[PDB]
């Protein structure tokens, strides 16, 4: 049944936080993070939409999706990332 | 049960039908229960079954029931387990001429009438092939006037059929076979009943011929054609383009 | 009776009409000019016209079908003579054909009911066994009486020969040279593997066909069919099979090199409106990747590519590769994978692969032998499937050496050869190539040498006419630009609706351009001007003397990059349907190649 | 192109990926694979369709399946002091999906 | 034969295709003489069956005779009797024109005496024959199939395809030999030839001179009660990785009176056969035509010699110089001829060749094989501009 949608209401925050952490990555890290992740976060957003069974995207669950991909990239790296622990928490 | 009712209602070709299906059921039952009665092809296994079930209920009829080697065997085995017109002075039966009449798929009532004719007046004869020939021909010409009225290709096919069913190349004798019986059978109330039924009167209707013959010009000799004829002939040239 | 039904049927022939135009009448009139002796039919069209044939053709079809055949032949016989009387002896029965769409029932839900009725269904194909023949009319002579006779058979491609016409039994020889025959085949089927139980292997079924319902199909083609659940021969049992009476194929599933080449006429006029616009190139660049951002220069090569180039032959045989070869090179993101996913869609008859060959996929011709007779047959090839097409690859890095070699030969001559034990092959590839890269740990290669990705430092700057560092160094706003370029895709369809309104304006959708491509790919007759000759000989000697110094400084150049722009310029002019060339696009030529030399420096 | 024990019925089974083109395909011990059984799953998560070029039969399908897997790290423990592809010997191009 | 159907059965066909497998020769009975040693008399009987002629003649189930009408003995003359040969073969498409991805569509063919010894596997075919089909399957007897589709033939033609051990074997005329005797007596012709060989591409004149003298080849002298002495010649080349070599391969391919091609790596069949024949005509083991051996008088094209392991370098030593193979597999210990000639091609390890450095440390081969081939020519691409100013011209001059 449910193919719930997403409304372009405040989505340019996507563009914002993406450009933010895509620079913060070079700030202390070796590898990048890339649009692959972004597309995936959108797929997770609609995933949780299907989960809740709501009619379309909710804003305060994109927090969940993006937190997931964030702490995904956290553990995937060196001890050098231990500064990313403090940097990229504001998006929590 | 389908096949049972089939073979049981194959006898015609109140309590009878019921008691006989019950009979065949429990008969077949008894015959197959024990290990005593085997190598009996089901090809044939509902026939002296039916004959003894006729023997049981109340009234039985030897004729028209058995109608062969193992017929006797299985009976005992179960019963213990429990040209044509030059030929002078020929002979015939009920079913011989039922065949020669049923070759046209005519009904059985007409056949029974010819049979009655025979068995009363088969006494003073020279050859019954003539009489029964003429008889069944004047059954055909009277009942088959419709298809012939629209298809004159019939009268050759039919006479050819009975010309070789009785093995002749000459046929005018057959013409006599028709007109002589017509001279003979001309005026009986049953013949009358058939003529009012299927309405030949020489092959022509009553309401026409009486004006044909009383003295009239309104008599409709249909040289002209009917309206529906043209109404349907027009379609043949409608699509004349193709 | 039966002739009542025959007339109820034959009125449907010439007395049926819809959309105020005769349908089957003139269909036959055409088919007979085709000398086809068959037709096409829908059975949906018979339900409203008449219900005196449907409910009985359903349950007693074989009782009714040859009647229709004879009715058809009857209509033929009049119209044959009438059309001979119009303008300008042997007229057999016409195979009937039909179809339907009422429903589809699967093999699983069958039973031993509704047997000998007609059923509808789905499935997948395997068999292409052999053209097995049957008879239709065969003459007979007795060996003793010398008593000629004749026999003809009708549908069942019931009785046998005559047992007696003393000659004894079997007195008859079958004459062939005045006998007649027809063909059939034995065709298999099996269900959708996606709609099956978890556990067991699948169940298949055979079928049979006849003259012009033959050879329609080749395996893999998903098809729907309608037929009669017939029978032939544990304790006492007969084999279930089916008789065909209707086949319908997808028009063209997996891309057939024997494709369409004679296009319609209505399309020519808009094609040539698009020939004569000056905006041709810019539209194609605006539309090849509408949901994609930047790298205009990269999208500006594909159109040079898909149109091929100078098929030029000379009286020795040393052809020049009519097409061009390319290599993306760069990092995650940057659309290096998405275009490649796309290009097959826009493509007419080309192919996509991963590396090493894919699952059950020879990256070149992986020859083997026959399940039957143990004989040799050239089987497959991702490089010959796509003969006269492009090929798309990702993960070029992890080749096998044997896998790399023949493909490494194609991109300069496009002809594989295999000469294993008994078979001797020269199989023509004739294909174009799209590559895709895996930079080791990504970006620091510009700080380093050209290479230092993988251990083919040779072929990179050698066998390629389009090589690009494809990246921007995380400009803080390009991110936002591409992000807002792309976020609208997922809902609101504003990126799609913009393409809608721009195709309403000056853009083109997928298939119009597909056909444009196909047409020009096979039509044009390009060439270049002597006047355009020197323009780049000068460029060549200058780039040579230039990087002589800067490469003599202890930091490639080929005759091939010289010979490459020869053909790219012709492609971009080809777009305008250009039997000649001028500097108009030669300027764009080095405008776009310069990216390569800039990369050549670094 | 598999045989069958019954009457040599040639059939076309597909990997369990094929079965759940709508659904999902689980795997354990992903590492323990040769060349082609890896290229297959690569193809799956790449263009969501298979191809075959064998046996007088050519075809693609719908492999739009959800992938799950597992594997075993080199040395039991994860080797916390290195990145992923440096610790476990997997290759990236299917790792990116 | 992908297309030959029931339609036009009895109508004369010409099919183009390939050979796959054949059938062993079999002299066969036309007439069985039987002798009367009581008088000095003979009695001659002869047979026939379906496949000698197409007209459906009245059959004769004839049987081997032991006695005479008198009842005397009888004796045979296996040697005054007359017998005859026969062959059947299977034919499918030319693999070039295939619907690649699909099976072939093979059928069966039959022959007579005159026309059997001309065929083999790996041969291109054209015929003139009849798509008869004979039998009575299911018609008279009882119970489903029909007839046995096949062909009989009146003419057959093989000819050349690229990559097969066979020539088109072109013809000449009085005028052609006139022109050649004119060509001969002109005192520059090797040089003008050597530039006329691949006029597509410039330079490498020294090298195309050598291709010429290789396809000319030596004389291959043999010995009075001795082994054979070599005529063929072989070439090798290495150089910078984008010069005329790999294009020169394809050039030389069609050029010759005979030619076969290789890609480089390939195991168990480059010049081998594996000695496994699937026979149901008998249980026996014979060979099939081997690949390198498929050359006998021509030249072979080889490249990427560098990637070949020793396992075939070893196998080639008797083949370059001694030109013959003899092996010892479980079944067989027999001998075969490979009187071939070869061209190679290389890529060094470090991209290009530098003459300050040696010409030997970067080839990475045994000095054996350096000696094995007759000649090695090297090629370079170190940059100038006048070195390519005119090359640019000629290329554009001949596009
Ligand atoms: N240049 C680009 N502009 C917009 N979207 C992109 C771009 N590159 C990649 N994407 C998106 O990011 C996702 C990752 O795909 P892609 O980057 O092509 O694969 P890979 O990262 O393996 O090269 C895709 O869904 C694609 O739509
Ligand atoms: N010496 C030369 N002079 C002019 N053109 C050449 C020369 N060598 C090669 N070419 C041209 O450049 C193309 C490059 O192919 P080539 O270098 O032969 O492939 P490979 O390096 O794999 O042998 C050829 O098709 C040919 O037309
Ligand atoms: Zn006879």
């Amino acid at each position: 049944k449910i193919y719930p949608k997403l409304h372009q209401m405040d989505m340019d925050k996507v563009s914002r936080v993406y450009a933010d952490l895509r620079r913060e990555s070079i700030s202390t890290g070796s590898f990048p993070i890339t649009v692959r992740h972004l597309e995936s976060i959108l797929r997770i957003a609609e995933s949780f939409a299907k989960m809740r069974l709501s009619e379309f995207v909710s804003s305060y669950d994109l927090d969940r999706a993006i937190k997931v991909v964030v702490d995904s990239f956290v553990d995937a790296q060196k001890v050098s990332v231990r500064r990313q622990l403090r940097r990229s928490f504001a998006i929590y | 049960q389908h096949c049972v009712a089939e073979v049981l209602r194959l006898d015609p070709q109140s309590g009878y039908l019921k008691k006989l299906t019950n009979a065949t059921s429990i008969l077949y039952n008894t015959s197959l229960n024990k290990v005593m009665l085997k190598q009996d092809e089901e090809v044939a296994r509902c026939h002296i079954c039916a004959y003894i079930a006729s023997q049981k209920m109340n009234e039985k009829h030897m004729p028209d029931l058995c109608y062969p080697k193992k017929a006797k065997h299985l009976m005992n085995l179960f019963r213990q387990s429990l040209s044509l017109l030059v030929k002078k002075y020929c002979k015939m039966t009920t079913e011989e001429i039922i065949r020669l009449c049923n070759d046209f798929e005519l009904p059985r009532e007409v056949a029974y009438k010819i049979v009655d004719e025979y068995n009363i007046n088969a006494s003073r004869l020279v050859c019954p092939w003539q009489l029964v020939c003429g008889l069944v021909l004047n059954c055909t010409f009277i009942v088959f006037n419709e298809r012939r009225r629209k298809d004159p290709r019939i009268d050759h096919f039919i006479v050819s059929k009975m010309c070789s069913l009785m093995l002749t190349s000459k046929v005018d004798d057959v013409i006599e076979c028709v007109k002589l019986v017509k001279e003979l059978i001309i005026g009986e109330k049953w013949f009358r009943d058939l003529q009012i039924r299927y309405d030949d009167f020489d092959g022509i209707r009553y309401d026409e011929i009486i004006f044909r013959k009383l003295g009239s010009m309104l008599q409709t000799t249909n040289i002209l054609v009917t309206d529906d004829q043209y109404n349907i002939w027009k379609k043949r040239i409608e699509m004349d383009l193709a | 009776d039966n002739t009542e039904i025959i007339k109820s049927f034959k009125n449907f022939i010439l007395e049926f009409r819809l959309d105020s135009q005769f349908i089957y009448r003139d269909q036959l009139r055409n088919n007979i000019l085709v000398k086809n002796y068959s037709l096409t039919v829908n059975m949906e069209h018979l339900i409203g016209y008449n219900e005196d044939i449907y409910k009985k053709l359903s349950d007693e079809p074989s009782d009714i079908i040859p009647l229709f055949e004879t009715a058809i032949t009857q209509v033929a016989k009049r119209i044959s003579i009438l059309s001979r009387a119009q303008s300008a002896n042997s007229l057999p029965t016409f195979q009937l054909i039909l179809n339907s769409n009422a429903n589809q029932i699967p093999l699983r839900d069958l039973d031993s009911e509704h047997v000998s009725k007609i059923v509808r269904l789905s499935g997948i194909i395997i068999s292409t066994s052999v053209l097995s023949s049957r008879a239709t009319y065969l003459s007979i002579m007795c060996r003793n009486c010398r008593h000629t006779t004749s026999i003809t058979i009708n549908n069942f491609n019931t009785v046998s020969l005559p047992r007696s016409c003393n000659c004894g039994p079997d007195p008859y020889i079958i004459i062939h040279e005045s006998s007649k025959f027809i063909d059939q085949q034995f065709l298999k089927l099996q269900e959708i593997p996606e709609l099956v139980p978890v556990g067991e292997m699948p169940r298949n079924l055979t079928m049979t066909c006849d003259r012009y319902l033959t050879n329609k199909v080749i395996p893999g083609t998903r098809v729907t069919i309608v037929g009669i659940y017939s029978i032939y021969n544990g304790v006492a049992i007969r084999t279930p099979y089916i008789k065909i009476l209707g086949i319908q194929s997808d028009v063209e599933t997996s891309s057939i090199w024997n494709s369409v080449t004679m296009f319609t006429e209505e399309e020519e006029e808009e094609f040539l409106q698009l020939s004569r616009n000056p905006k041709l190139y810019e539209i194609l660049t605006n539309s090849i990747a509408p949901s994609i951002f930047g790298n205009e220069d990269i999208k500006k090569a594909i159109v040079c590519l898909l149109m091929g180039g100078s098929k030029k032959i000379l009286p020795d045989g040393m052809r020049l590769r009519g097409d061009i070869n390319v290599l993306l090179l760069g990092d995650p993101g940057t659309a290096k994978s998405q275009l490649l996913k796309f290009v097959e869609k826009v493509s007419p008859i080309a192919v996509y692969t991963s590396g090493k060959g894919s699952s059950a996929a020879g990256l070149t011709a992986s020859v083997q032998r026959d399940p039957m007779t143990r004989e040799f047959y050239l089987e497959g090839g991702a490089m010959v499937l796509a003969d006269g097409g492009v090929v798309c690859i990702d993960e070029f890095d992890k080749m096998r050496d044997e896998d790399r070699v023949a493909i490494h030969e194609a991109m300069e001559q496009q002809t594989i050869s295999i000469a294993k034990a008994g078979i001797t092959t020269v199989l023509n590839s004739r294909t174009s190539v799209l590559a895709a890269a895996n930079p080791i740990y990504g970006r620091y290669d510009d700080l380093k040498s050209p290479g230092d990705n993988i251990d083919f430092q040779t072929t990179i700057l050698s066998r390629f006419d389009m090589i690009f560092i494809v990246k921007d160094d995380h400009n803080e706003e390009r991110d936002i630009s591409i992000a807002n370029h792309v976020i609208n895709i997922h809902t609101g369809n504003a990126n799609a609706m913009q393409n809608q309104q721009e195709e309403n304006g000056s853009e083109i959708s997928i298939e119009k351009m597909k056909r444009y491509i196909t047409y020009c790919r096979l039509k044009c007759a390009p060439r270049l001007s002597p006047q355009a000759a020197e323009k780049l000989s000068s460029n060549f000697v200058t780039i040579r003397k230039q990087l002589l110094i800067n490469e003599l400084e202890s930091t490639p150049i080929t005759i091939r990059q010289l010979e490459a722009i020869i053909r790219i310029t012709e492609s971009l002019a080809k777009l305008e349907l250009s039997p000649i060339a001028q500097e108009r696009h030669v300027d764009e030529a080095i405008r776009l190649f310069q990216a390569s030399t800039m990369d050549a420096a670094s | 192109v598999r045989k069958d024990p019954i009457t040599k019925e040639w059939t076309l089974e597909g990997g369990a990926l094929v079965l759940a083109d709508k659904g999902v395909c689980l795997i354990d011990e992903f590492d323990k694979m040769n060349d082609q059984d890896r290229t297959s799953i690569h193809e799956a998560m790449e263009q969501q369709s298979i191809s075959i070029s064998k046996a007088g039969i050519v075809t693609t399908l719908q492999a739009r399946c959800s992938i799950i897997a597992a594997a075993n790290p080199n040395g039991g423990r994860y080797n916390s002091t290195l990145p992923l592809a440096q610790n476990v010997s997997l290759t990236e191009p299917i790792l990116s999906r | 034969p992908r297309t030959l159907t029931a339609q036009h059965l009895n109508k004369l066909v010409s099919v183009e295709g390939i050979v796959t497998k054949t059938s062993l020769v079999r002299p066969k009975l036309i007439r069985s003489v039987h002798y009367a040693a009581k008088t000095g008399r003979f009695h001659y009987r002869d047979y026939t069956d379906a496949t000698t002629t197409l007209t459906t003649r009245i059959p004769t189930p004839a049987i081997y005779p032991t006695e005479d009408t008198e009842g005397n003995k009888l004796t045979t003359e296996y040697g005054y009797s007359t017998f005859i040969d026969h062959q059947r073969i299977t034919v499918q498409e030319m693999p070039e024109m295939a619907p690649a991805g699909q099976l072939p569509r093979s059928i069966d063919v039959i022959l007579d005496d005159d026309l059997v010894d001309k065929t083999k596997p790996g041969d291109r075919v054209n015929v003139v024959g009849v798509f008869k089909s004979l039998g009575a399957g299911g018609m008279n007897q009882s119970n489903l199939i029909g007839f046995k589709t096949l062909i009989l033939g009146n003419t057959v033609y093989p000819l050349h395809a690229r990559s097969t051990g066979v020539a088109a074997r072109q013809m000449l005329t009085d005028f052609d030999i006139r022109n050649i005797n004119k060509l001969s007596k002109k005192k520059d012709i090797f040089d003008i030839l050597s530039q006329s060989l691949a006029p597509s591409i410039y330079g490498h004149d020294h090298i195309k001179k050598a291709i010429l003298l290789m396809l000319m080849g030596g004389v291959e002298k043999n010995l009075e009660n001795g082994s054979h002495l070599r005529g063929d010649i072989n070439i090798l080349m290495v150089g910078d990785p984008s010069t005329a070599k790999s294009q020169l391969l394809r050039f030389v391919l069609n050029t010759a009176s005979l030619a076969i091609a290789t890609t480089g790596r390939g195991s168990s069949g480059v010049g081998l056969t594996a000695a496994v024949t699937t026979d149901r005509e008998t249980g026996e083991r014979r060979l099939e035509a081997g690949a390198m051996v498929l050359a006998d008088r021509g030249v072979v094209c080889i490249d990427e010699f560098d990637k070949m392991t020793d396992v075939d370098r070893v196998a080639i030593h008797e083949v370059m110089e001694q030109q013959t193979v003899t092996i010892a597999k479980a079944g067989i210990h027999t001998t075969l001829n490979a009187r071939c000639s070869v061209i190679a091609a290389a890529n060094p390890v470090f991209g290009q060749y530098d003459v300050n450095r040696d010409p030997h440390q970067n080839i990475a081969l045994p000095d054996s094989l350096l000696s094995r081939f007759d000649l090695l020519f090297v090629v370079t691409d170190d940059i100038n501009e006048i070195r390519d100013r005119s090359i640019s011209e000629h290329v554009l001059r001949t596009h």
